């Protein structure tokens, strides 16, 4: 069994940079070391393979080095074309042991954007089939990492949210997300307050955007 | 087929030199690697010289300094020249042919497989001079009497029991080779007991280059 | 003492399998050298049976096989058959020699004719040659198959320069062997025990004299 | 051009049996090793097997080896992965891809792949959408939203206004409950003095279920 | 015009020696230092020519023959040498002048379970005319019966599997071997090293 760690498993860049990636392996593979470019939704692209030989069709802005043990990939300058997941992939071996990297995401660099919180209260439609949803939404964010709670009556909830993000926009290049409280009926009656609590590098304060039942 | 045909050979004196002379016919020599291969009597065989079909030669370190490889491509022939021989030399030495020659871009040795082999030629080097057998019967103790030749200097020795007449029971043990290069040889006769009694045993022995004849008997 | 070392004597019957080893050091076999095996008849020239460790050359039957692991190689003889009976011996290249290395080399016999163990008849030395002032002893070993022994000479309970003959092919078919050891000065008078052992097939025959 | 074209997306339940397809065009099928990829969800790339069409030569990977089969059809030039019995943890993408070939002591990477097939393995029968309101507040950028819900299996198309709505819409990734059934959100920025003059409707369409929903989103009345 | 010499080198498939393939290389330039300049081969004699200096010299001809066979065997492809695939397979001319190159192949033709699509002849009435080919499938008479189409005691398949595992040593591993043939005719030189 060889091991491929793929090193760093993640990076923003601006359009023009040059990025390096390296895939680093448990025992020698050689030249037989391969690039793949895949994005959202689509299949893996073959950029490289023999460690330097570029695929047909794959730019020179693309470039291969290592042997061995290590291994790089280098973008020489960054294209919007150019922001996907990066994957290292071992074919030295027989088919049987053929390993794939960890993957790396290249991502869009961005200005600090605080997320705008929304907090809609369940439908009346859904409350009569039984159950009770209620929804934060977090809006054109940057970055990616946001801390959401969910206080009712302010009471901290476990274990009844689930939540959404989204890839990052075309045009802004910002993060959406959603998280859902899923509650039953009873209980949604039962309690007033419910509180959506956001935390977030572009905010100094966390920010609670809240609805009471009774109050409207 | 192929042939190979090793001349040259003889009895020599420590110190001495001789060349060993190989004919080869049935194959094509010029582009045959070729190989000399030395097998000592009673013992496993040494490989002694290579030479190439380009002229590349590798001794070993026993024989270094001391023999040459040489090979004529218009005689077909290759050639062992020995000199400063020495007592370990002495064997029966064989001419080899190795694989087809060969340039090589990779390292590593050679290849040498020896698939064609002559009939060799024996190479004895001793310090012995001729000696005539010395002759002490081995008496009984059916029954076994025999004859005992020490020190003696060259074979071929013959030995006969009772002017010949006695061929069965019989058996002429091999002689030895001792440091000094002199042979050994024992003759032992196996027959009644009751005929040791009443019948006489006289055991003849002749050495043709000592121009010796003796006749022994042996008694209880 | 042999870079590449090989077992003394093989036997079977025929039909049957033996293996004949060839023991490599990290010079030679363990470095990828190739070895090679080589079929000796008595009193014929060697004849190659197998190269590239593994590989036949034309007219030699499919029984012979070529295998080697780490130092050691061996050849793999079935279906043994009477004419199969010879000298064997392994070819390797030592890299500290810058020289191709043979070992000692292997007898195997085809068992054909019934197994004999030696028989030895030790004589003491001869008045005559006493009266000559030298002493000579002769071990005489007889009617012996495997014709292959290991002669050791013991005198007062001590293991003994002793020069002892290649074993030989009687009439019978049999083998014999002859060790004549001889020390006249200081040790004939000083032992009144002396004795000559054999070991054929893990088995040691004793004839004493003194 | 070398295409490889995948069998549709597929939805079983476990314990089923499942075999899919990769049909391979301009280039020879049997001159080219032609293998499969399972991409879990949220997770990277893993190699199955590959097959060599017409020497029937299958290389398995260590982990699948004995859990699937995967076959060719030279005639059809088509490629065949099958699982004997299905599992929850078998729901996947499912990749066909052709070895390029080999060089010196190695292999080479796939140059060509096909668009993939989803396997998805659920005891939950396919269910029609419920949509709910997310309604806008009143509190100048408001967001408004349609919320579907309960519904199996994915996918759901979610559009605004037939289409004359796309900017300020993020259609959210659907997360799967415990009820075996998923749940998406897709939310819309617009101008807070366009909620009284403009209506806007959530069209929400899934296929399996033949099930279109028009939801009209509307500030709430006090 | 660079001759394909990386076809045969690094071709997906490689023939079994029963059935070697024979690839004709001509009106090409010939870059030989791909072949040289590697580390990639354990196996590089050749014979009538240096393995340097080939570019400087210009053949009218060259031919590549390629098969798998296991890696001892590679001492049985040369000129003058004898066995089951030098007399029944594939046979060097005694007049050779070409080169001869081998690699361990076991990752690329070796599986678990063992790959027996790669074959050789065993057994032939005749010994093979250099450069022969015999996809025969016919069974063998070794004794004094007829086989009427049975196989049985001395009665045999012509052709058997190779068994080639990864636990297997690297003598009986699968090795690719590429034979380079060089003729010279009384025609214009096709092929030329870039040199000459
Ligand atoms: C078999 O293929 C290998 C690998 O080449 C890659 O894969 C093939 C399938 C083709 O698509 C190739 O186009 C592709 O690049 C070939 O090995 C390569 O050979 C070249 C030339 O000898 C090497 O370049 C040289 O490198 C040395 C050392 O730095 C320099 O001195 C030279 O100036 C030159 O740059 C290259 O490194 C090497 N690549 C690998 C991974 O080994 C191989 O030549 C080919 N076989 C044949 C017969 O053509």
């Amino acid at each position: 069994d060889i091991q491929m760690t793929q090193s760093p498993s993640s990076l923003s860049a601006s359009v023009g940079d040059r990025v390096t990636i390296t895939c680093r392996a448990s025992q020698s593979i050689s030249s037989y070391l391969n690039w793949y470019q895949q994005k959202p939704g689509k299949a893996p692209k073959l950029l490289i393979y023999a460690a330097s030989s570029l695929q047909s069709g794959v730019p020179s802005r693309f470039s291969g080095s290592g042997s061995g043990t290590d291994f790089t990939l280098t973008i020489s300058s960054l294209q919007p074309e150019d922001f996907a997941t990066y994957y290292c992939q071992q074919s030295y071996s027989t088919p049987r042991q053929w390993t794939f990297g960890q993957g790396t995401k290249v991502e869009i660099k961005r200005t600090v954007a605080a997320p705008s919180v929304f907090i809609f209260p369940p439908s009346d439609e859904q409350l009569k089939s039984g159950t009770a949803s209620v929804v934060c939404l977090l809006n054109n964010f940057y970055p990616r990492e946001a801390k959401v709670q969910w206080k009712v009556d302010n009471a901290l909830q476990s274990g009844n949210s689930q939540e959404s993000v989204t890839e990052q926009d075309s045009k802004d290049s910002t993060y959406s997300l959603s998280s859902t409280l899923t509650l039953s009926k009873a209980d949604y009656e039962k309690h007033k307050v419910y509180a959506c609590e956001v935390t977030h590098q572009g905010l100094s304060s966390p920010v609670t955007k809240s609805f009471n039942r009774g109050e409207c | 087929e192929v042939q190979l045909v090793e001349s040259g050979g003889g009895l020599v004196q420590p110190g001495g030199s001789l060349r060993l002379s190989c004919a080869a016919s049935g194959f094509t020599f010029s582009s045959r690697n070729m190989n000399w291969v030395r097998q000592a009597p009673g013992k496993g065989l040494e490989w002694v010289s290579y030479i190439s079909s380009s002229g590349s030669i590798y001794y070993a370190d026993s024989v270094k300094g001391r023999f040459s490889i040489s090979r004529d491509n218009v005689k077909n022939s290759l050639y062992l020249q020995m000199n400063s021989l020495r007592d370990e030399d002495t064997a029966v030495y064989y001419c080899a042919r190795g694989v087809v020659g060969y340039y090589d871009m990779l390292t590593g040795p050679p290849d040498n497989w020896l698939d064609a082999w002559g009939q060799g030629t024996l190479v004895t080097v001793s310090s012995a001079s001729t000696k005539g057998p010395s002759v002490f019967p081995l008496a009984p103790s059916t029954a076994a009497l025999g004859c005992l030749v020490k020190d003696y200097f060259p074979e071929p020795v013959t030995v006969s029991w009772n002017s010949g007449a006695l061929t069965s029971g019989v058996h002429t043990f091999p002689a030895v080779l001792q440091s000094s290069g002199l042979y050994s040889l024992s003759s032992v006769v196996t027959v009644p007991s009751s005929s040791l009694g009443t019948q006489t045993y006289i055991c003849n022995v002749n050495h043709k280059p000592s121009n010796t004849k003796v006749d022994k008997r042996v008694e209880p | 003492q042999s870079v590449l070392t090989q077992p003394p004597s093989v036997s079977g019957a025929p039909g049957q399998r033996v293996t004949i080893s060839c023991t490599g050091s990290s010079s030679n076999i363990g470095a990828g050298y190739d070895v090679h095996w080589y079929q000796q008849l008595p009193g014929t020239a060697p004849k190659l049976l197998i190269y590239g460790n593994s590989n036949r050359p034309s007219g030699v039957p499919d029984r012979f096989s070529g295998s080697k692991s780490g130092t050691s190689a061996s050849l793999a003889i079935t279906g043994l058959q009477a004419e199969d009976e010879a000298d064997y011996y392994c070819q390797s290249y030592d890299s500290s020699l810058s020289g191709w290395v043979f070992g000692g080399g292997t007898k195997l016999t085809v068992l054909g004719q019934p197994k004999a163990a030696p028989s030895v008849t030790l004589f003491p030395p001869s008045s005559e040659e006493l009266q000559a002032n030298k002493a000579t002893l002769v071990c005489l070993i007889s009617d012996f198959y495997p014709g292959a022994v290991t002669v050791a000479w013991k005198a007062d309970s001590s293991p003994v320069g002793v020069e002892t003959t290649t074993p030989s092919k009687q009439s019978n078919n049999k083998y014999a062997a002859s060790s004549y050891l001889s020390l006249t000065p200081e040790q004939w008078k000083s032992h009144r025990s002396y004795s000559c052992q054999v070991t054929h097939e893990g088995s040691t025959v004793e004839k004493t004299v003194a | 051009e070398v295409q490889l074209v995948q069998s549709g997306a597929e939805v079983k339940k476990p314990g089923e049996s499942l075999k899919i397809s990769c049909q391979g065009s301009g280039y020879s099928f049997t001159s080219y090793w032609i293998g499969w990829v399972r991409q879990m969800p949220g997770k990277g790339l893993e190699w199955m097997g590959i097959i060599y069409p017409g020497e029937s030569d299958t290389r398995y990977s260590s982990s699948f080896q004995g859990h699937v089969t995967i076959s060719a059809d030279k005639s059809i030039s088509t490629a065949y992965l099958q699982w004997s019995s299905l599992k929850a943890s078998d729901t996947a993408m499912y990749y066909c891809a052709r070895i390029r070939g080999v060089y010196s002591s190695g292999w080479i990477g796939g140059d060509y792949w096909g668009q993939g097939t989803l396997v998805t393995v659920s005891s939950a029968s396919t269910k029609g959408p419920s949509v709910f309101p997310l309604a806008p507040s009143s509190k100048g950028t408001a967001a408004l939203g349609c919320l579907v819900k309960d519904y199996f299996p994915e996918p759901v198309t979610v559009s605004w206004n037939s289409g004359a709505l796309t900017s300020g819409v993020h259609t959210f990734p659907a997360v799967l409950q415990s009820s075996g059934l998923y749940s998406l959100s897709s939310v819309v920025t617009v101008p807070s003095s366009s909620l009284g003059t403009q209506t806007y409707i959530c069209n929400v369409n899934h296929k399996p279920s033949n099930t279109k929903v028009d939801k009209k989103v509307e500030p709430k009345s006090c | 015009n660079l001759c394909p010499f990386g076809e045969v080198f690094n071709a997906t498939r490689f023939a079994s020696v029963y059935a070697w393939n024979r690839k004709r290389i001509s009106n090409c330039v010939a870059d030989y230092s791909v072949l040289y300049n590697s580390a990639s081969f354990s196996t590089f004699k050749c014979y009538g020519v240096s393995p340097t200096k080939l570019n400087d010299l210009c053949f009218t001809n060259v031919y590549a023959d390629s098969f798998v066979i296991r890696g001892d065997e590679v001492r049985q492809i040369a000129p003058g040498q004898t066995g089951k695939i030098a007399d029944y397979n594939y046979k060097l001319p005694d007049d050779f002048t070409g080169c001869v190159i081998a690699w361990n192949s076991n990752n690329l033709d070796s599986k678990v379970g063992g790959n027996y699509n790669y074959l050789y002849r065993l057994f032939r009435k005749s010994n093979l005319k250099p450069f022969e080919r015999d996809i025969s499938t016919e069974i063998y008479q070794a004794g004094s019966t007829p086989c009427n189409g049975v196989e049985g005691f001395n009665c045999y398949f012509p052709l058997q599997s190779y068994g080639f595992q990864p636990t297997n040593g690297v003598g009986y591993q699968p090795y690719r071997v590429v034979v380079l043939s060089f003729e010279l005719l009384h025609a214009p030189a096709t092929v030329c090293g870039p040199k000459k």
